[PDB]
């Protein structure tokens, strides 16, 4: 049974001290996840042939990047000088993977 | 797509 | 190294979409490998309560650096000869994903 490549992309637990950048707020230590690894597909980039009008773009290209595939959103609460609360967001990684470059993850909601 | 889902 | 960003050569037919044009076969160069830099993505913190950016990454790609312009132009039904442009990469070097 071969354990695989640890260079792969997969996740890291790490702690990390909020606080804000301008208010007096009680910092607060929270658990972290990130992403990194290199992703085995190489990436590649190609030359397209045109007849019309030369190219906006002249390439075809592919590459994969170590991202999160799912996430968990949370919300830290913050307690500040004037005993007014302050709440802070952030996603939580669950799992990594990795996708293309170009491809993202739309926020706007859809009526 | 290349591994983590935490108590 | 075999596996790092480089210069690979291979063959490919040039056709026109839709004209009936005698077939071209020409080497072209892509650029394809592993870059070394490892990519990864980070949580943001918002103190707003809403996260339109949750995350910073970073992912390098291999890339065009250099390349030439080339017309060639292709025998086509009528008597005509139809002219088409591509890139031939001259170097290629490992690039950050979202420029």
């Amino acid at each position: 049974i071969m354990d695989s490549d640890p260079r792969r992309c997969m996740r890291h637990h790490y702690v990390d001290s909020i606080s804000h950048p301008l208010y007096k707020c009680s910092s607060k230590m929270v658990l972290l996840a990130r992403c990194e690894g290199h992703c085995s597909q190489a990436s590649r980039s190609e030359p397209l042939v045109s007849f019309s009008t030369v190219l906006k773009q002249p390439f075809r290209s592919s590459c994969h990047c170590c991202r999160p595939q799912t996430s968990k959103l949370k919300a830290l609460r913050l307690r500040c000088s004037g005993g007014m609360r302050l709440t802070a967001t952030y996603r939580y990684i669950l799992s990594c993977h990795c996708e293309e470059c170009n491809s993202g993850t739309e926020t706007s909601q859809v009526a | 797509x290349e591994e983590e889902e935490e108590e």
